[PDB]
């Protein structure tokens, strides 16, 4: 179905929490708790960060990342920003038509 | 220690079907779903579709008319076929495992392992 | 039957040929060619009607 | 008793009875003749001995020995699962060792193809050192164990020991031991040998992970009646020195007063399994933590029990800090990371400091109107009153016991590779063929039986535990099974810590 | 009975101390077990992250000495505990004024955890103790516990306990509760100051014994002009890191507060600090707090603000001078002796030694008697009494209860053995 | 009622207790780079065995050390300065600095150097050499500890241990009578 | 037996002995008319 | 009880090691208990 | 204890030969487990027969055991004379 | 249970009802008062 | 022992049936 | 993958009694799906 919508870019100074949002219809983000986030560095494969709205993978993801959902909007919060943190982030959801759709991605820059 | 590796052509002429395989090493295809995701340069990720070990498949509706996937459990690898490749098709193609717990009816939507990726160029 | 006559399993105990004189951790892949013979008696009582 | 009468039966069973487990293993073995019936002095100087850290002096003997000291000898993968999911602790109690069905063979190599036939009159010597008079080589984690899979047939390892050395040369204080100078029972083809042993009392190995961390033991709802110093100054300005105090409470838990502190630390260098994160230099021996003894540097391996990594960082491991096992069919030298299995002690993170982290900080100076407060990192810490710690976990492929060295003092003798330290461990069992020389070898059966005491999990935890399990999967082979060639393999190391306790 | 007493008042010290007090137990969380975490409490700091549960249950705390004592060695032996004269008040609000009436048919649940199956919170030196003066009436604190966490989240190894899942004794107004407890053997707590010092039993002479371990604390003067003009409460402190979380080293290894004749200073986190009656919670001056000192143990114990000694850092030769370096932290060496930290009238009595493979000198660092089986927690709650149900059956559990609380008497008796 | 005083010298050393003929089933990290160049990182592992006995896994470690300054009977070797008090290892109590005499029992000197002696370590001059099997040398550092986290930017660094308190799994010999 | 005398206690535990398990649950109920 | 002779380990019912806001089979921050999944009885195996 | 896969009721060859003087070869024991195909699932089990206690016999030793059959109905070795419909 | 056992089945049942508390409700205007009714009874029987 | 017989051939039917055979077991 | 029609009731398995039709739920014990096909479940054949 139609894509998830994200802000094009977000920036935050090192050490301060920042939030990225992704909006979806009542059929994807709104209806299910199936939301995941991926972090991608240039020239590399995307890495899973959040799954099931707030869950984190057992290894490789710091506790500084947290997912959340309200209404039709899901959000990724990064706190204690670091240089490694700057990367491309993608929202992804399981839609009503049993297909997987992702966001456009947001580029985050740390000052 | 699942490790995905895919192989294929670098350059492909238009109107020619594109074939790509991905080999799972260190673990087997097992009971998981296996997806293909393509990223055009400087563009967002797009989910092409996935296949399951029994051949059951699901695809992206936009690409559904021209996409065929196949799994081969003996050789422990799965592949992708794309018809009528054009300018739009140029992308880095990743083969990512999609998490699935066998036996419960829970949709499998997210990718917990990824291949290195392969760059495919559609040009004359 | 739920508890039928039980399976009776038999094998020739393996006899290794001469192992190396310096120690090696592998299992022994070299055995003496060997086989066995013998007799088998089975006595079943039967009830008639 | 007779040449045509078997002297023992094959016993391979595990019995669970309440608070105890009895394991029984039987294996077919082959004993060659080592050193052509000779004792031969050995040292590095034979191999050339290029380094002083590797310098050694000792002897090799005609005798072999039996080694059951690994867990997979006595437990099947299922019994191990059955042990670790249901119990908080276990420990060995009794030991019964039997030797039987001795067959002495004689080899004739005549023209092209060699010939084997029975030597019916030959003997085999076996004895046990129950007075612990010989050098004890079992607690060193050597290969040669009874094979985990019972249908395999294993070759007995040659016995050898080391004594004092100066470089590669011997010294006057060195010793030499003749094993022929021990009385030893002699066995022909009809004889058998058995002896029983009683383990000395040890503490239960803790097969559980704490459900609390040492620093969280507080009631989260209630303040302490202790105070801590919140402010040393009022604010931006000069001559602002002040003393300000606050109650320690649920808001700030780090500053709260605590009764007990984490266990000791000797820091390890950190290596990632993702190679591009590692530094581009050869630091395997140079960047490694070590201890020196009489001029020689022994690498610190595995070392004190410390958590392998912080939560969520599984790709890092301490350089010498972990036990690392080879996969089935892995070479001896310079294998890739995927060929080995690196065990990680993550479960001890609640009370044990991370191996790759500093212990903490200390004050390094006296602050004053002229001098700021300074600190410095604690890279190693010895025992302090009020430390608590967990020992290293035991593995299905890992050791069981070690011999506690005979010394005037020791602290917490629990051996550092894991398992049960004992000043009187299970005695070594020495075996050799009697010289006749005629080319000759023997074979037979060995059965070993250990009784294991258990400690039941009494927990009141409401939600379900973590259990070691085989998840549903579909692969070519079954895990912990033979393949189409007949090769048994253990796919992963299995720890003992799944169930939980309170701290 | 409804009109007869189930116990009396005993408040005398004979060495058998006996205390008795009057307590009030409210309704906590409206009979709910609620998950609590640092995010729930506002979060932010990694070192402060936590995950746990708050329970409807309350508990009794006599763990301080001023509970049993009116103003060489000693140690506890037996324990005896009674809970009697139970009274259950219910509350109803007409407009803005509240009514209180006896509810005679309600119950009060209590149990002791003598298998030590619950998280043990009596060793953290919290508030909520029996008041030191026998006339006061005290509020019983709420029981909560923490489990494993990563950030504000829960790992799969985290545990959840339901205290309703324990068998407990239920008390109407005429019922009483009692149990006795036998202290396990501890060494006598020393109540003396050495008349001799470890080095004088001359600076170059050979000795058989050396002073105990040290982990250096930063030094703080009570004359503020002496102190550096900067904020070093956290930056200048001693800490230990556990699982990536830094915790303050407090109070730390038992060490002498200060050198001979340096009364003004105190080790930053190295001492037990008490509040005076009526002291505020945050940012109170130095004259609002009682700061204990450990100068008594300075004979065998090194000053908390001093280095343990010096050690050679090299090999001297005709080309190189003998060099030394300072030892800030020194752990146990064979031949050490030390004195533990002293106990105070306000200070704690016991702690629970964590259940681990190993420990050394289990004596708790805040002072008192370490026990692998200490006096067990005593848990209490008011049994919920629901309001009128909807009269048509509803699947859901009932969230509307009568407002209620209870009150009664507590007596704790401890036999003390003296040296 | 005291323990027997040990009056013997070990015929083995703590670091040689292995069987010289057999490999361990344990692995160690043998090589971190394939060669010389950029981006050569690797992890290679090997079996611990008789040829390299330094890297083998051991269950017990030597006793605690508090290092002494080293002094040579041959006088020319000693530095020409008065380092007797300043150099000496000491401990502070109540502000009074006492000399660490004799202190933690340790091997008086490395094998082959009997000219050297601990500055305040030995009774006066006896030697403790009998204990060099399980005890660290008095004039030598206990060992090395990693002082950082290596990274692709930062190479691995180690510091020296001039004193080490007790650890679990330590063994030692007391001082000879 | 009276108004102010509790008629029962709270039991909520499971005991595992040999081949049998004894589970005990206790709950608070509310009965409308 | 099972006397089974199976060599390889069984399938057991287990909690995953997971990082989640709540823990499974426990109250949430509002005090509401939940049962996340239906748990069957069939894990151990037998010969037919 | 009937802990192995029981292959005897499958009507395989390998029986004692009907004529008493014939010398027969003893058939090899093998067993089948769960499969999704040529592959195995996690519920598939592996049995080692070395892991049972067994008796070892040299040329002088012998082996015997007795077994009681459980109660089973008489197999009817007869043909009916009447038919169900013509009763 | 399900990890350790091939089968299970109930044997004995012991049921108890106690701490009976009867509350009589009086609704007057918006407020309602709930007080103990001490003499009240509850009927309970089993159909055996 | 080696030079003696551990069993006697029995092949008769009495109702009690008895059978006896010779077997060969390979590896 | 399902048909675009209303078949909850019209496509169900049922048993008629005394002229009334009752859904067969859950019915005889049968495997929910053929191996490799977790996605399918029988209409009334399971417990939900």
């Amino acid at each position: 179905q139609s894509a998830l919508t994200q802000p094009a870019s977000v920036s935050g100074s090192p050490g301060q929490s920042i939030t990225i949002s992704c909006t979806g219809t009542s059929s994807d983000v709104g209806a299910y708790d199936y939301v995941s986030w991926y972090q991608q560095h240039p020239g590399k494969a995307p890495k899973l960060m959040i799954y099931d709205v707030s869950n984190r993978p057992s290894s490789g993801v710091s506790n500084r990342f947290s997912g959340s959902k309200s209404g039709n909007t899901a959000s990724l919060t990064i706190s204690g920003l670091q240089a490694e943190d700057e990367a491309d982030y993608y929202c992804s959801s399981y839609t009503s038509s049993s297909t997987v759709i992702l966001g456009g991605g947001t580029k985050l820059t740390v000052l | 220690q699942v490790q995905l590796q895919e192989s294929g052509p670098g350059l492909v002429k238009p109107s020619v079907t594109l074939s790509l395989t991905c080999t799972v090493s260190g673990d087997s295809i097992s009971t998981y779903y296996w997806s293909w995701v393509r990223q055009p340069p400087g563009k967002g990720l797009e989910w092409i579709g996935y296949i399951y070990y029994s051949g059951n498949t699901n695809y992206n509706p936009s690409l559904k008319s021209r996409v065929t996937m196949s799994v081969d459990t003996s050789k422990n690898q799965f592949s992708l076929k794309l018809n009528s490749v054009t300018a739009a098709d140029t992308a880095v193609y990743y083969c990512a495992r999609t998490h699935h717990d066998y036996g419960d009816y829970r949709p499998s939507y997210y990718f917990d392992y990824w291949g290195q990726g392969t760059l495919v160029t559609v040009s004359s | 039957m739920k508890h039928p006559p039980p399976q009776i399993l038999i094998k020739n105990t393996p006899v290794p040929a001469d192992p190396p004189t310096a120690f090696n951790k592998d299992k022994l892949n070299s055995f003496i060619t060997q086989y066995s013979t013998g007799q088998v008696s089975v006595e079943i009582e039967w009830e008639l009607q | 008793d007779g040449v045509g009468s078997s002297s023992g039966n094959w016993h391979c069973d595990s019995q669970w009875l309440g608070d105890r487990v009895i394991t029984t293993s039987t294996r077919t073995w082959a004993l060659p003749t080592y050193n052509n019936h000779l004792y031969k002095q050995i040292s590095n100087s034979t191999s050339g001995g290029s380094s002083n850290d590797n310098a050694y002096f000792g002897y090799s003997t005609p005798w072999g020995y039996f080694d059951f000291n690994r867990f997979h000898c006595h437990f099947s993968p299922r019994d191990w699962q059955r042990l670790i999911n249901n119990n908080w602790g276990f420990r060995p109690k009794r030991l019964n060792f039997k030797l039987f069905n001795i067959q002495v063979k004689e080899v004739t190599d005549n023209n092209g193809v060699k010939t084997i036939a029975n030597n019916l009159t030959s003997t085999v010597q076996v004895f046990t050192d129950s007075d612990y008079q010989l050098p004890y080589v079992l607690g060193s984690a050597h290969e040669g164990c009874l094979p985990p899979f019972p249908a395999d047939v294993f070759m007995i390892p040659q016995y050898g020991y080391l004594t004092l050395n100066d470089g590669s040369q011997a010294v006057g204080r060195s010793s030499f031991y003749c094993l022929e100078y021990f009385p030893s029972q002699m066995l022909r083809t009809g004889n058998n040998f058995q002896f029983s042993y009683e383990f000395e009392n040890v503490p239960f190995h803790s097969s559980y992970a704490h459900s609390q961390s040492l620093d969280r033991l507080m009631n989260p709802l209630i303040d302490q009646y202790l105070y801590y110093l919140s402010k040393t100054i009022n604010g931006s300005g000069q001559n602002q020195q002040t003393l300000k105090f606050s109650v320690a409470g649920p808001s700030n838990m780090a500053v709260q007063g605590r009764n007990y502190i984490p266990g000791p630390s000797y820091r390890q260098q950190r290596v990632s399994t993702t190679v591009t994160q590692n530094n581009n230099s050869e630091f395997a021996w140079p960047g490694a933590s070590s201890w020196a003894l009489n001029g020689r540097n022994s690498l610190m391996n595995p070392g004190p029990a410390m958590a392998s990594h912080k939560e969520g960082e599984d790709r890092f491991f301490p350089l010498s800090g972990s036990l690392i096992f080879g996969k089935q069919g892995t070479g001896r030298d310079n294998v890739d990371a995927d060929k080995v299995m690196i065990t990680n002690e993550e479960e001890i993170k609640t009370t044990n400091p991370v191996a790759t982290e500093s212990y903490g900080q200390v004050a390094t100076n006296h602050q004053s109107a002229q001098a700021q407060a300074q600190t410095g990192w604690v890279q190693n810490q010895g025992i302090l009153p009020g430390m608590v710690w967990q020992d290293r976990d035991v593995y299905l492929q890992g050791p069981i016991w070690a011999k506690i060295p005979h010394t005037d003092g020791n602290f917490h003798p629990s051996p550092l590779m894991g398992g049960f330290g004992m000043k009187h461990p299970p005695p070594q069992i020495l075996i050799k063929n009697t010289p006749v020389f005629i080319t000759q070898y023997s074979t037979g059966q060995v059965s070993v039986e250990i009784e294991w005491e258990l400690q039941k999990e009494n927990s009141k935890r409401w939600n379900p535990e973590i259990q070691y399990t085989s998840n549903y999967y579909k692969s070519n082979n079954v895990e912990f099974a033979v393949n189409t060639e007949g090769v048994y393999s253990e796919p992963r190391p299995i720890g003992t810590r799944y169930l939980t306790r309170n701290l």
